[PDB]
This record gives structure tokens, C-alpha cells and sequence, in this order.
């Protein structure tokens, strides 16, 4: 049970995943919820190109690391694999 | 029904329903302690059955719920706290709010079975953790939220 | 499986003594003082409606009742019962 | 079976149906007329809320949906005193 | 498996489940208030717990703590909570 | 029986449920040896499904599962599935 948040951009995908599974089915649910083609997806763990054939668990956050409270920020890349140019979110306003 | 729609208080702001929940209420010491022995769930089911306002606070801010978690016999008569919390969540009291003195009645529960079946029964929302933050970050929420927001800052 | 069969009359075998228990403490605590014998009749006569207690179930039990101090053979006669 | 929620600047946020169906003003937005009944999208627009409480109501989501009933050990909601103040305005405008 | 059928035993969340020195369940009364039936002392029964997580009848609780300041079940001091 | 249609998501858990609940202080049967018999998993969803309904209508009661008077239906997959057991 990770917990994942998934960035491209302005659009931002929350999705739950187990602990031991490759990304493989991950790229095909993305690809089944982002309409576009499969071959295109590149995830990427804090700058870091992530390794297809490890699990996602293993890839460096776990249950613990993931919390659904705040999950990963895992980013997502397109085919030119483009650069991630993630769009952070604004700011609150301070507090007088 | 037309002696709660009155809303009678005692001295310390006891709502009728209060008097059944708590385990204070003085009773006769002639047979009716035989009978009537307070807090019963019964009287409380049909005071909220006859539509008892279950949010009522006395003057020191106790809910129903936080009296009736004060009870110093969980398991003695365990049947009865169990029945009377059931029914106390199930018409809509907070289980989150706070007394005058800003206490969870989970934190005022001084009982580790009361803190059991009320952690059972807490049915928690977005609302009530914004809330609860909002206070213990003591911002200032007057004229920045919507009124009927106001009072639940004001029991949150 | 007769087996069980003796494990029933055995589970009951604890449960009469514990009814027997609770029934020497419900005479004990109206009277503070009773005739040895005298509690023998009466712990019949409250258990004839239920099991039917062999003489010795009561020995054993008020033995019983003895060591967790509940009650006591009296100082004038070790005939004369008293809670404690 | 994945709904999208777009935030007042420009964000956007795609969770589970299940996820977003915990609050009760979403569950009368995905009704109605526009349903959008395509079963991949259902996107719904907030004009008003920011990026970072529509963010925070995701988790939120997920952390409800995880946590409804189970494991009693209920771990605390990470609530900033900056995003206070407004994720309440937030959950109410929802009915979370 | 098309269908299935199952039996649950359900008790009450307490973690206590009997006094073990009555040998009562401690939702009835003790034997201390068994014996003179309803009376005014029946209405206290206060359920005492232990530091060991040990849970009795306040009068069962009272009469060890006379005899001996030992846990019935283990070599344990008694202390309240 | 209706509240696994009551569910905001479909939760077809495929097993027909007509699991008996009965009070542990009448009952004398009972489990004294450990017997840990761990759930079949393909009817493990169904007792995590009537334990979600059995807490919110019943705060509070624990349910141990006595699997020796515990009985269902056999999949005979494997045999090619002739009639049923
Ligand atoms: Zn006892
Ligand atoms: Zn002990």
C-alpha cells in the first residue's frame, strides 16, 4: 500500500499502488487514465530516471516513506523523453 | 416533546437531556433508586426520539457527549454507556467538539473503554481536522469565513 | 465423544461449586454468624430449585471460603461460622 | 472510474470516483446534467479554490477512503498553519 | 467456493474478560453484592484496574489486597489505576 | 444483504453470506486448543467486507471466527467441476 502522486505540468494524479509491483502496469494505468499513447511515459523519482523493472517500492519510497497523508511527487515525462517541467503549486497566502 | 422545545436549564446550564446523561444527577433515596438510576440510556433514547437538540452545551461548554464520557462505571453497567453513546452519535452530536476549557472529549474521556467506543463511533471529516487546526493554530477566523462557519470554529 | 461427555459434567462440576461459593457468601452476609449444620440445611434449601449439593460439595467449599478470607470458624466454637 | 478536478489556477487533480464520491458536493457536481459520462475524465471546475487546497483535499480523500474504518492507531492529518484558514473553507464549500 | 456459510462469536471490546477471583464475568455483579441482592451497594461495583492490565471487582480487589498485595495471576505487586 | 449493495462501489464478493452471529456468554461452544486457521482467500474479502459492516452497526464486539463449526460449498475446479460438494 504506496501512495503516489504523479506530476506533468499542471495535472496531478493520485494513485495508490502495492508494495512489491513494477511500474509497468503503473505506465499502462496512466496510459488508461491519460488517453494517450504508453510508449511516451518516464517517470521520475526527484530528477532521477527510475528503473522500469524494479517495483516502485523498492525504487526508493516505501509504505513508510509514502504516506498518504503526503505521498510521493513522483514526475511524469512525455516523448520528445521530454524534460519534467512540473508546475509547483501556489502558495498560501501568510498569515498576518 | 413540548418540555424540551422550552429548553429547560438548571443552575450549572444542564439541558434536560444532560440530567439523564450524566451520572451527577441526584436521585431520591426512597425506592427510586431502584428504578430511576441516572445516567440511563433509555431516557436518553427517548429524548432524542422525541427531538431532544442533541448539540446543547451547559455553561461550562460540556456537550451530552462529554458528560456521558466522564462516566465513572464503563463496565458495570456497560450495556447502558454503550446504548446512550450509540444513540448520542447517531443524532448528530459532535464528537469533536470542545468544552469551554478547548478539550476533545476524547481527551476529557478519563476512561479507557469510553475512549475505545467513541474512537469506534468518531465518524472524522475534512471540516472538523481544519477546524480543530485552525483553533489550536489560534488564527484569526472572525470576518475571513462564512458565519455558520463562525459557530463551527466556535465549538471546534 | 464420551470423552467430552465427562468434560461437560466436569465444566458443570466447577460451575456448581462456584454456585456453591456464592451461595454460602449469600447466607454468610445476612447473618454474620450461623451454626455449621445449620448452614448445611440452609444452602439445601436454597439449591433445590438447581443442582442438588452432595454433602461434601459444602465441605470442600466452605473450605474454600475459609483460605480467601471471607469466612471464618468462630473463636467460642469451631461450630459457629462468621465473614470475615 | 477516475474523476478530475481542476483547481481556480489552472491545476489539475485526477483521483479515484470512489475517492472523490466522500464528499457530498462533488458527488452533486459528477450528478446532473453534464455528467460528462465518458468514465475517464468527469472534470469539474472550481472557479474559486487555489492549487494547493485542492491538493490537500486529494490526500484528504485518499486518507479517508484508506483510513475509514481501520487500523485504530489513526495517524494525524498534516494540516499547515499557512493552508489553514482556507482548506476549511474548502471542506465546507465540499462537505467533506 | 459458490457459497459459504460461517459462525461469529461476538463479545464486547473490553480487553478484561473475567475477574478471576469470583471466576465471574464482570458485567454482573461481585459476589460481595451477589449476597445481599440489590440493597444501595450494588449501584458501585467499580470495575479497578491494575498496572499489569489486570481488571477485578473493587471488592474482589479489596479482600486480595487484604489478604496479600500480590496479582492473583502473577507474582506481581498490586497497584491501582 | 443489502448493504454490500448499499456500498457506494460494486462489491461483488461472489460467495452467497448467510454467516450466523451468536452471542459468546450463552453459547457453550467454544475454542480452547489454538486451531489457527488462517481464511481461504478467495472468501478472505468477504469476512473484511462483514467486518466493515459488522463495526458501524455494532460498536465495539469483537468477532473471533469458529472455523470448526465453519462449513461452505467446494469448488471443484480442478475436477472439471461435476455437480457440486
Ligand atoms: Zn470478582
Ligand atoms: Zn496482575
Amino acid at each position: 500500500d504506496v501512495f503516489l502522486m504523479i506530476r506533468r505540468h499542471k495535472t496531478t494524479i493520485f494513485t495508490d499502488a502495492k508494495e512489491s509491483s513494477t511500474v509497468f502496469e503503473l505506465k499502462r494505468i496512466v496510459e488508461g487514465i491519460l488517453k494517450r499513447p504508453p510508449d511516451e511515459q518516464r517517470l521520475y523519482k526527484d530528477d532521477q530516471l527510475l528503473d522500469d523493472g524494479k517495483t516502485l517500492g523498492e525504487c526508493g519510497f516505501t509504505s513508510q516513506t509514502a504516506r498518504p497523508q503526503a505521498p510521493a511527487t513522483v514526475g511524469l515525462a512525455f516523448r520528445a523523453f521530454e524534460a519534467l517541467c512540473i508546475e509547483p503549486f501556489s502558495s498560501p497566502p501568510e498569515l498576518p | 416533546y413540548n418540555l424540551i422545545h422550552l429548553d429547560p436549564r438548571t443552575r450549572e446550564g444542564f439541558t434536560l437531556l444532560h440530567l439523564a446523561v450524566n451520572s451527577n444527577t441526584p436521585v431520591d433515596d426512597f425506592h427510586t433508586n431502584d428504578v430511576c438510576s441516572f445516567p440511563n440510556a433509555l431516557v436518553t433514547k427517548l429524548l432524542l426520539d422525541c427531538g431532544a437538540e442533541v448539540n446543547a452545551v451547559d455553561n461550562e461548554g460540556n456537550s451530552a457527549l462529554h458528560i456521558i464520557v466522564q462516566y465513572n462505571r464503563p463496565i458495570s453497567d456497560f450495556l447502558t454507556l454503550h446504548s446512550i453513546i450509540i444513540s448520542l452519535v447517531e443524532a448528530g452530536a459532535h464528537t469533536d467538539m470542545t468544552n469551554k476549557q478547548n478539550k476533545t472529549p476524547l481527551d476529557k474521556s478519563t476512561t479507557g473503554v469510553s475512549e475505545i467506543l467513541l474512537k469506534t463511533q468518531m465518524k472524522m471529516s475534512l471540516k472538523c481536522l481544519a477546524a480543530r487546526a485552525v483553533r489550536a493554530n489560534d488564527i484569526n477566523y472572525q470576518d475571513q469565513i462564512p458565519r455558520t462557519l463562525e459557530e463551527f470554529v466556535g465549538f471546534h | 465423544t464420551p470423552q467430552e461427555m465427562e468434560q461437560t459434567r466436569s465444566a458443570v462440576d466447577e460451575d456448581r461449586k462456584m454456585y456453591l461459593q456464592a451461595a454460602i457468601v449469600r447466607i454468610m452476609k445476612a447473618r454474620k454468624v450461623l451454626r455449621h449444620n445449620a448452614l448445611i440445611q440452609e444452602v439445601i434449601s436454597q439449591s433445590r430449585a438447581r443442582f442438588n449439593p452432595s454433602i461434601s460439595m459444602i465441605k470442600k467449599c466452605i473450605e474454600v471460603l475459609i483460605d480467601k478470607q471471607y469466612i471464618e470458624r468462630s473463636q467460642a466454637s469451631a461450630d459457629e461460622y462468621s465473614y470475615v | 472510474m477516475y474523476v478530475k478536478l481542476i483547481s481556480s489556477d489552472g491545476h489539475e487533480f485526477i483521483v479515484k470516483r470512489e475517492h472523490a464520491l466522500t464528499s457530498g458536493t462533488i458527488k452533486a457536481m459528477l450528478s446532473g446534467p453534464g455528467q460528462f459520462a465518458e468514465n475517464e475524465t468527469n472534470e469539474v471546475n472550481f472557479r474559486e479554490i487555489p492549487s494547493h487546497v485542492l491538493s490537500k483535499v486529494c490526500m484528504y480523500f485518499t486518507y479517508k477512503v484508506r483510513y475509514t474504518n481501520s487500523s485504530t492507531e489513526i495517524p494525524e492529518f498534516p494540516i499547515a498553519p499557512e493552508i489553514a484558514l482556507e482548506l476549511l473553507m474548502a471542506a465546507n464549500f465540499l462537505d467533506c | 467456493v459458490k457459497k459459504w456459510n460461517a459462525v461469529a462469536l461476538w463479545a464486547w471490546d473490553i480487553v478484561v474478560d473475567n475477574c478471576a477471583i469470583c471466576r465471574n464475568h464482570i458485567m454482573d455483579l461481585c459476589i460481595e453484592c451477589q449476597a445481599n441482592q440489590a440493597s444501595a451497594t450494588s449501584e458501585e461495583c467499580t470495575v479497578a484496574w491494575g498496572v499489569c492490565n489486570h481488571a477485578f471487582h473493587f471488592h474482589c480487589i479489596s479482600r486480595w489486597l487484604k489478604t496479600r498485595q500480590v496479582c492473583p495471576l502473577d507474582n506481581r505487586e498490586w497497584e491501582f489505576q | 444483504n443489502n448493504f454490500i449493495k448499499n456500498q457506494d462501489t460494486v462489491i461483488d464478493l461472489g460467495i452467497s453470506f448467510q454467516i450466523y452471529v451468536l452471542q459468546a456468554g450463552a453459547w457453550p461452544l467454544t475454542q480452547a486448543p489454538s486451531s489457527t486457521f488462517a481464511i481461504p482467500q478467495e472468501l478472505e474479502k468477504s469476512v473484511q467486507m462483514f467486518e466493515l459492516f459488522y463495526s458501524q452497526h455494532f460498536s465495539g464486539r469483537k468477532l473471533t471466527w469458529l472455523h470448526y463449526l465453519c462449513t461452505g460449498e467446494v469448488k471443484m475446479n480442478y475436477l472439471g467441476k461435476p455437480y457440486v460438494a
